[PDB]
């Protein structure tokens, strides 16, 4: 989320829709809200939210097993 | 010798070919 | 919804954002209060998508022209579908 | 707005183009009046050849029909500015969109009001503590 | 113009419509086949269509777990695949009906009876129905495969 | 029923269906289609 | 192990086979190729059918040939 | 008016303006010249950047195909110059400041060494002893197996080497600079294509592989010949000796009394002494057979020589393309291939797509095949040299095929024309393109689910103790049925399906273990699970990073989104934070993005490459036979999982970069951190935005005013596109580095 | 999987009903909840 930004999301999530429109059986179910990519801000928040989930339990895994291995 | 288990199971895809073929042309002598 | 499209006093007339706008959003009426006698205005807001071509063109220091990003409307988001 | 005439483009069609919305929610119609037969490219992918005469096209959004006219009228010999964009509601219902008056929107003319005008410069919004517990920004004011 | 040998042409005769009539999205046995599918065919009722598919679907998903899930190397390896097939389908059953609940509050159409609010309750009813009996079949046939084959090679005879 | 003969599954499975779901098949179609219109 | 190569060229692998297939090759060329008699080199007095239509037909006819012969020779030599 | 020399036409399809161009150094003083925007002036330190990324787009400089098609010919020229410089410099290094001589007196106990350290602040100690009291860095080019195999054996024939490519370059510069300015070819001489084609598959690839055919029938193999059999390289004869006396010929081949008889008589197989068809590997040396390489390259001088006549120039025998084009249209496809002649002969950019995706797949498949059939002599024991060599044709043909989709886009943009493209492949590929990324798309994501969900799976079944459960060899195997299927076919076609052949093409297909000096030069690589999901993961990010450039060029002219995105140009940020935000739909986003998911892909290929090949497949032999493997044959139950290959790839592997220090390798230690703060440096450039940065500058601008120190030229924050820019070649140049000198540590180390 | 502590029989119900009742169930209400149409 971060590197990459909104607009090619946008246009890859535009073909996955006419896939879903033109695709029998499926055709029978549609969406009650239209697909688009996340917004600029909601992806910068997003993609931040996943860099500190994983900085924090990365951190928190490695330095609960080294030091309960090690015992100090 | 015996033919081979995976043998006869190929000739069913070849015949497959053929079933295309008749129902193509049974479909346009239809028309 | 729609987003905002405001057109202050230091419009110098020049046209160039209505030439660039890609929806037809603004227009050029008469105004004396610059030399070319003309200043833009945003009568059709509700098909603006808010691509900020108006402000890329706009010479004045700093935006005679101003796009305020507001409520989205399938408009507004440049949808197809 | 009544009734649109004009004889659609020669294409052999394309993934491009409408989806459900244009019968669910709305569509737009383009027409033209082209002196001869000519290729021209597709806002939704490829190339069509329009006809001599008139043609009406529709299109999904008012961007596309607006980005074929800036296309009509700035890459052809005889240019083309003759085209009209309508927005096209599943009721049947026509409404006439581009250009509004008759005339280009690049141009001034008369008889236009003036919509969006802030009589005064950017520096001269109020501040928004000034205005908070309205539900307004200093540009709405 | 002695030029038509195109097999893919415009969807429908509409070229600006977002589709394009091939051999797989509009020939002549793709569509009397889709068509006919329970979800198409025409005659039929909201319910019917719902217990044909559920049969079809819980009779199929009996396999994955039963070869592969976790009691693929017990005691309860058809009864495991069984467990696991009927509990995905209350899950879709849930998933149809919250879907006909969202879809089918405003004004309902006159067009087809499946896409109404009364129409996609009797489908979900209709597919909840046939995917459990579905799966239990397949489990029964399962479980007493020996007599299946007996039947089928006249062992019984 | 059995049979030496390589693949002997096959019949197993294919004298019913030739026997019972491909004329189950074809007469259900050929009933539709001769009752169609009206 | 190898692949033997008739032992010398003598009698059998000129004429009976090269010869052959350069001719065979000629007349493939006379009844196949498009533009016949359009080089910028031209060919003298046309006569028989060697350089009756183009140097350039016959050469690439007769490379043609030698290639038909080479395949023919090895091919037939085991 | 210059040199001018005499014509040169030959009555030919040669048509050339006299001078066009004429010589000038000012033009050198007014950087900016060749765009109109910065022949003005700078103003904002921006017109520095563009100066640079505007350099070589001859197209926005000029409108003339022509003047186009002239530069890009000399650039040609100059760029050819540049790789002879750096040729010459190589062989300049390994005849002047390499242990060569020493190296082929005896290779086994000895490392190949160029390039000598200076002794100072203490980077003397990179110079570590490489055997025969010699000291300096180990190199894993393979020039010395090059060297060799080309039947190299002073290092005066080096050299003149160098000097020869000096001079070549030195020819191809003066080349450039003459048909640019003097003589310069009219855009009619560059549209000949069947002329061109003819000439290269005839006198490039054909006459070249001739003439090298020859050098190694009369050169390298007997050269050879005698060091395979300890003849010592002082006392064989030099290259020449063996033309001057056609006896020593015949005493190493006795095919050479009978002369060129059998040739001019089709009386081959008497050629059997040096042309032959053995198949395997040289037991001396581990390399590939110098007769089998000679007899391989005649037989692909005679294939490419005959291919270069396909094509009509002048003589009306031949073919002409635009007519082979336009014949190849069915019901599916309308009109087929009509107008592509037309743009693959005005369009620059088409063939330049098309070339760098064949040149790229081309050097994935000379990695691929050099490292399996080692061609050169003792470079299977050099792990370093085999895992370096692949790993860098590997990342080249994946740059060059980001390259073939940028440019793909780049036609897109430029240079078509929807007047002549009406109803043909390309009108109707762009109108479904729909349909083809949709599709594309989900087989990503069904590729993604079952490739790396399998790892995925495997991880969780393992932590949980449930082994069993585990896709493995040992639990729900998943064997890779076809390829051990065709691996089994090669085994059994020497003899067989290949009479001829004497041995296999390649024995990582399986058979003997062949195995030189106490390393193994190759043995059968056997295929389970964990290959399996290996090449499904190859698999899934191929097919990602084609998902995205070819997304990339479909969409470069519209998108439901952006519908006149062609007017906007190849490259541009956005169009603006509306219709939700359109960030990166340019074609050069596409390829930006593109080159980290290639970079992703190539980074697991050469992973993959070097666990499988110190597993399964490199180390040391016995006396008595016995085999182990370098890491102990731990492939097919640690790749299965990702901690495996954290753990037992990854962080055992490292051992050898971090420790490297106080030794020969601390240079790989150093440059191991340098690249993993290159790759946290880019982030900075990705992660963010102009406009803050341009916030600060305004902050630090104020700070030089007050001391009347701002600079006339205003500073601007980097552009939107250049910030990606600065960021993807960051991040590649950082992870790449790492991982460069994680593998030459770690494969130097192995010895 | 076992428990000696008092009434170790409330985990064997309540895990299920907390990872697949309650969210099936808390999901399911407000995924009709933010779909509803009522106007207001
Ligand atoms: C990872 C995925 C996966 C896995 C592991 C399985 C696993 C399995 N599948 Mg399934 N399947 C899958 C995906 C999968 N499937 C998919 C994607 C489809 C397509 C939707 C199917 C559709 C399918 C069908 C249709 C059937 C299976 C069956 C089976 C079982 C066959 C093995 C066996 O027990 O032998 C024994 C196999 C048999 C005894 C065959 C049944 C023979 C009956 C009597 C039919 C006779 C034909 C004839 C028309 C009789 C009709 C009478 C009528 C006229 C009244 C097996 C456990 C079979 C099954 O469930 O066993 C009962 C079966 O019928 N699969
Ligand atoms: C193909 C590219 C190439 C590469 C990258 C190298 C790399 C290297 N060479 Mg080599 N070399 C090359 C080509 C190359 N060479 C060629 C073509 C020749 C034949 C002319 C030589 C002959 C040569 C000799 C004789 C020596 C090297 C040496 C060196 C090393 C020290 C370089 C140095 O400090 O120079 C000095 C650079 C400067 C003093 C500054 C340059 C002036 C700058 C460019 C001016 C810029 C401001 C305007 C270095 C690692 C030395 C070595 O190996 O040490 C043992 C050394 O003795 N090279
Ligand atoms: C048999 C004739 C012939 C040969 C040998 C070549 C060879 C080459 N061409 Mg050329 N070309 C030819 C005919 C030929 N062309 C004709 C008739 C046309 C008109 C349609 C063109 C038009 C054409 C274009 C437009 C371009 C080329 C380019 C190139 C070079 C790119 C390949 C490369 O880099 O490989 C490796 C390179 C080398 C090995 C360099 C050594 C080759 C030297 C320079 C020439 C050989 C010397 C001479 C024949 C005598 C030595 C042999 C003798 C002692 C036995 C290459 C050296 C490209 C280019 O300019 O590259 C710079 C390019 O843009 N060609
Ligand atoms: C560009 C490639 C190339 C080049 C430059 C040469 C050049 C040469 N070859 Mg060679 N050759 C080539 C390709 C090439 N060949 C190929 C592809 C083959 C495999 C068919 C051979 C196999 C071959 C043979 C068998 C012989 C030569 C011989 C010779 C020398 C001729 C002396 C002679 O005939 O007197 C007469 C010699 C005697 C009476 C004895 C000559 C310098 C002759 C030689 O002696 O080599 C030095 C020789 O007999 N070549
Ligand atoms: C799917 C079809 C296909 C494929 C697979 C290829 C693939 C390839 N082509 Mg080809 N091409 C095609 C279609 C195709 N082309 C068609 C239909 C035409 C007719 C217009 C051409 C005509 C063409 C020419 C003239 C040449 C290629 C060459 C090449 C090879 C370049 C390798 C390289 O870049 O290394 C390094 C590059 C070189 C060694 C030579 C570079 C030659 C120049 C620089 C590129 C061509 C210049 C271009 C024709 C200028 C005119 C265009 C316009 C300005 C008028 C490559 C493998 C080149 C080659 O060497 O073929 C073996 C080359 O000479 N192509
Ligand atoms: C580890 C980092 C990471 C991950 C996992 C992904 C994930 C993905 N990327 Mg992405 N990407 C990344 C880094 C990453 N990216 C970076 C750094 C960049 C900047 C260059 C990009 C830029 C990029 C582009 C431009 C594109 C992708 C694409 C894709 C998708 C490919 C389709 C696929 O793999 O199927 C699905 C695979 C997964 C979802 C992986 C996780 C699956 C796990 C094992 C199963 C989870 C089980 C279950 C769902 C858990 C539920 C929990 C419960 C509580 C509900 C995929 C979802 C391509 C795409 O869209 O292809 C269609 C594409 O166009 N990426
Ligand atoms: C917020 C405090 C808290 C937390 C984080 C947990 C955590 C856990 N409990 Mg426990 N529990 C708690 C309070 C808490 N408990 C209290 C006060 C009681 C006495 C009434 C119990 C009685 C209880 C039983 C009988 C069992 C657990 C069990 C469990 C485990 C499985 C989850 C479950 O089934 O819970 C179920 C919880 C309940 C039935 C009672 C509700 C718990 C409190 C009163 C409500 C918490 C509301 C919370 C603050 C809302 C904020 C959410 C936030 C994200 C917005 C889990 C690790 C199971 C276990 O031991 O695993 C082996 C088990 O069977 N809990
Ligand atoms: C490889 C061969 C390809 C064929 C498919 C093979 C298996 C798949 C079976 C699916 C069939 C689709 C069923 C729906 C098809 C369907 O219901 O179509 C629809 C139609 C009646 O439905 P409607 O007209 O209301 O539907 C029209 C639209 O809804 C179409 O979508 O039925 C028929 O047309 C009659 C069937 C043709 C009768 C064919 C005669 C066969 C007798 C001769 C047999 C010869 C056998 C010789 C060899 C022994
Ligand atoms: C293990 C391989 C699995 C693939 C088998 C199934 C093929 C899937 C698509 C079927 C049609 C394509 C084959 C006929 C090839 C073919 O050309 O068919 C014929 C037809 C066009 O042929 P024409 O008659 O026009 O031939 C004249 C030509 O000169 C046209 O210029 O192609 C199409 O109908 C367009 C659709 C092709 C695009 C479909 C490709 C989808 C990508 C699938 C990738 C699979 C990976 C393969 C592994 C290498
Ligand atoms: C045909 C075809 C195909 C194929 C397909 C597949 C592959 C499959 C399917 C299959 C399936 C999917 C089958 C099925 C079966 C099912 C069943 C057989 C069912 C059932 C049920 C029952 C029998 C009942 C039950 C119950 C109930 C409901 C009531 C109560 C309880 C109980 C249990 C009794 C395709 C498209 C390719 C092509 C064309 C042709
Ligand atoms: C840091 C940063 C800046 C500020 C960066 C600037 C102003 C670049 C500063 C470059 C200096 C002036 C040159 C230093 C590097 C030289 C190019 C190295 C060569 C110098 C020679 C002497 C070797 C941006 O403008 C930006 C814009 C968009 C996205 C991300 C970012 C971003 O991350
Ligand atoms: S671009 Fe700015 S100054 Fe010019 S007419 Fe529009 S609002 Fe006025
Ligand atoms: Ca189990
Ligand atoms: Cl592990």
């Amino acid at each position: 989320f971060l590197i990459s930004w909104r607009g090619y999301w946008q246009e890859l999530i535009e073909t996955i829709v006419w896939a879903h429109e033109r695709t029998p059986l499926a055709n029978l179910v549609r969406w009650k809200d239209k697909p688009v990519a996340l917004s600029i801000v909601q992806a910068r928040l997003v993609g931040l939210a996943h860099f500190t989930v994983g900085y924090v339990l990365t951190y928190a895994a490695f330095l609960i097993a080294s030091t309960a291995g090690k015992f100090g | 010798m015996a033919l081979s288990d995976t043998q006869i199971l190929a000739a069913l895809v070849v015949a497959l070919l053929p079933a295309f073929l008749a129902f193509r042309l049974s479909t346009e002598l239809y028309k | 919804m729609s987003h905002s499209v405001k057109i202050y006093d230091t419009c110098i007339g020049c046209t160039q954002c209505v030439r660039a706008c890609p929806l037809d959003v603004l227009e050029m009426v008469p105004w004396d209060g610059c030399k070319a006698a003309q200043i833009a205005s945003s009568p059709r807001t509700e098909d603006c998508v808010g691509c900020k071509r108006c402000e890329t063109a706009c010479p004045t220091d700093f935006l005679s022209i101003r796009v305020y990003l507001g409520a989205e409307t399938t408009r507004s988001m440049g949808l197809a579908y | 707005m009544t009734e649109l005439s004009g004889q659609p483009p020669k294409f052999g069609g394309s993934t491009g183009g409408l989806l459900s919305k244009a019968n669910r929610e709305e569509k737009y119609a383009i027409t033209w009046t082209s002196a001869s037969e000519q290729v021209f490219e597709m806002p939704t992918g490829g190339a069509a050849i329009m006809n001599e005469g008139e043609n009406l096209l529709y299109l999904a959004r008012k961007e596309q029909c607006l980005a074929l006219g800036t296309q009509l009228r700035t890459k052809f010999k005889p240019k083309i500015q003759d085209y009209k964009i309508y927005r096209v509601y599943p009721s049947g219902e026509v409404q006439y969109l581009h250009p509004a008056d008759g005339v280009f929107p690049e141009k001034v003319n008369e008889g236009r009001e003036a919509q969006g005008t802030k009589t005064r410069r950017i520096g001269q919004n109020p501040e928004p503590v000034t205005i908070k517990f309205s539900g307004k920004a200093p540009y709405e004011v | 113009m002695a030029e038509s040998n195109q097999v893919v042409q415009a969807y429908n005769g509409d070229p600006f419509v977002g589709h394009l009539s091939t051999p797989i999205s509009d020939s002549a046995f793709t569509r009397t086949f889709i068509g006919n599918l329970p979800a198409y065919r025409k005659g039929l009722s909201p319910i019917l269509r719902g217990l044909e598919v559920g049969m079809a679907h819980g009779y199929f998903l009996i396999g994955p777990w039963t070869l592969l899930g976790p009691l693929r190397d017990s005691e309860y390896q058809y009864i495991g695949g069984l467990i696991g097939a009927l509990a995905l389908i209350l899950v879709a059953t849930a998933a149809l009906s919250s879907y006909g609940l969202v879809t089918f509050q405003g004004e309902q159409g006159s067009g087809d009876t499946l896409q109404t609010a009364d129409g996609w309750s009797q489908f979900a009813a209709g597919f909840f129905v046939g995917g459990m009996g579905g799966a239990f079949v397949a489990y029964f046939l399962l479980e007493n495969l020996s007599v299946v084959d007996g039947i089928f090679r006249g062992l019984f005879n | 029923m059995d049979g030496s003969y390589a693949a002997s599954y096959l019949p197993w499975i294919l004298i019913p269906m030739v026997g019972w779901l491909f004329p189950a098949v074809t007469m259900g179609l050929l009933f539709i289609h001769i009752e169609s219109e009206g | 192990a190898q692949a033997s190569p008739t032992t010398a060229g003598w009698s059998l692998s000129v004429g009976i086979i090269m010869c052959l297939c350069n001719v065979f090759a000629f007349v493939i060329g006379y009844f196949a190729i498009q533009k016949t008699g359009k080089g910028k080199d031209l060919a003298l007095p046309q006569l028989a059918s060697k350089k009756t239509f183009g140097l350039p037909e016959l050469l690439a006819t007769m490379s043609f040939g030698h290639i038909l012969g080479a395949g023919m020779v090895l091919g037939l030599a085991s | 008016m210059t040199i001018s020399p005499p014509e040169r036409e030959a009555k030919a399809k040669v048509s050339v303006d006299n001078n066009p161009v004429p010589t000038s150094f000012e033009k050198w003083g007014k950087p900016g010249h060749f765009d109109r925007t910065l022949a003005r002036g700078p103003k904002t330190t921006t017109w520095i950047w563009n100066l640079h990324a505007n350099a070589h787009d001859f197209d926005s400089q000029t409108s003339d195909l022509e003047d186009v098609s002239r530069k890009i010919f000399s650039a040609h020229f100059g760029h050819l110059a540049v790789v002879f410089v750096w040729l010459s410099g190589m062989y300049f290094h390994g005849a002047k400041f390499s242990n060569y001589e020493g190296w082929l007196a005896d290779p086994t106990h000895i490392k190949p060494s160029a390039q000598v350290v200076w002794p100072i602040v203490g980077q003397g100690i990179l110079n570590g002893d490489v055997g025969g009291g010699f000291h300096g860095i180990q190199i894993t080019s393979g020039l010395f197996y090059l060297w060799r195999a080309s039947g190299f054996t002073d290092s005066y024939q080096l050299y003149c080497t160098a000097i020869g490519g000096l001079v070549m370059a030195a020819l191809m510069l003066f080349a450039g600079w003459f048909h640019y300015h003097v003589k310069a070819p009219k855009l009619e001489w560059f549209q000949n294509v069947e002329s061109m084609m003819n000439h290269h598959l005839a006198g490039l690839l054909g006459l070249g592989s001739l003439g090298w055919a020859g050098h190694q029938i009369h050169v390298s193999m007997p050269i050879n010949k005698l060091l395979d059999a300890g003849v010592a390289p002082k006392d064989i004869p030099l290259p020449h000796e063996f033309i001057l006396e056609p006896s020593k010929m015949a005493e190493l081949y006795p095919s050479f009394a009978q002369g060129l008889t059998p040739f001019f008589t089709l009386n081959w197989g008497v050629y059997s002494d040096f042309l032959t068809f053995k198949g395997g590997l040289n037991p001396v040396t581990g390399g590939l057979w110098l007769s089998d390489t000679a007899h391989h390259h005649l037989a692909i001088a005679v294939l490419f020589i005959i291919a270069g006549h396909m094509y009509r120039t002048n003589w009306g025998i031949g073919h002409s393309m635009k007519e082979i084009l336009e014949a190849h249209k069915g019901p599916f496809t309308g009109e087929g291939h009509k107008g592509l002649y037309e743009i693959l002969t005005t369009s620059w950019h088409a063939q330049l797509a098309i070339n760098l995706a064949l040149l790229g797949s081309l050097t994935i498949i000379v990695a691929q095949h050099m490292y399996a059939m080692p061609p050169y002599p003792y470079q299977a024991i050099d792990y370093a040299t085999q895992l370096s060599l692949f790993t860098h044709h590997m990342w080249i043909g994946g740059f060059l095929i980001v390259g073939a989709g940028a440019h793909g886009a780049i036609f897109m943009v430029r240079d078509y024309d929807p007047a002549k493209n009406v109803n043909n492949l390309l009108d109707r590929m762009l109108r479904h393109r729909d349909a083809i990324i949709s599709h594309l798309n989900w087989v990503c994501i069904f590729l993604g689910f079952h490739s790396f969900g399998l790892y995925i799976h495997n991880d969780t079944m393992r932590a949980l103790g449930r082994p069993q459960d585990m896709f493995s060899d040992t639990a729900i195997q998943l064997q890779p049925i076809f390829a051990q299927w065709v691996q089994h076919l090669h085994t059994l076609a020497p003899g067989a399906t290949a009479p001829n052949a004497l041995a296999t093409a390649s024995y990582a297909f399986g058979g003997e273990t062949i195995a030189v000096a106490g390393k193994v030069a190759m043995m059968p690589i056997t295929l389970g699970t964990a290959d399996f999901m290996v090449h499904h993961i190859h698999a899934f990010t191929i097919h990602v990073t084609a998902l995205i450039l070819l997304k990339g060029v479909l969409y470069a002219r519209s998108s439901r989104l952006v519908p006149d995105k062609a007017n906007l140009g190849f490259r541009f940020p956005c169009d603006g934070p509306g219709r939700g935000g359109t960030c990166q739909v340019s074609g050069w986003d596409h390829v930006f993005l593109g080159l980290f998911w290639m970079y992703n892909s190539l980074s697991i290929v050469i992973f993959h490459f070097s666990w499988k090949m110190q597993s399964d497949v490199w180390g040391t032999v016995s006396p008595d036979g016995s085999v182990t493997h370098v890491t102990l044959g731990n492939f097919a139950q640690s790749a299965i999982t990702i901690n495996g290959w954290l753990r037992d790839f990854l962080w055992a592997q490292a051992a050898n970069v971090i420790n490297s220090y106080g030794s020969a390798l601390s240079a790989y230690g150093i440059m191991f951190l340098a690249g993993h703060f290159v790759f946290a440096f880019s982030l900075m450039f990705l992660f963010s935005g102009r406009g803050y940065w341009q916030e600060l500058i305004e902050s630090i601008v104020w700070a030089h005013n007050k001391l009347n120190v701002a600079p006339a030229i205003q500073p601007r924050a980097l552009s939107i596109i250049q910030g990606r820019a600065v960021g993807v070649a960051h991040y590649l140049l950082g992870g790449i580095v790492t991982t460069w000198a994680f593998f030459l540590a770690r494969s130097l180390s192995i010895g």
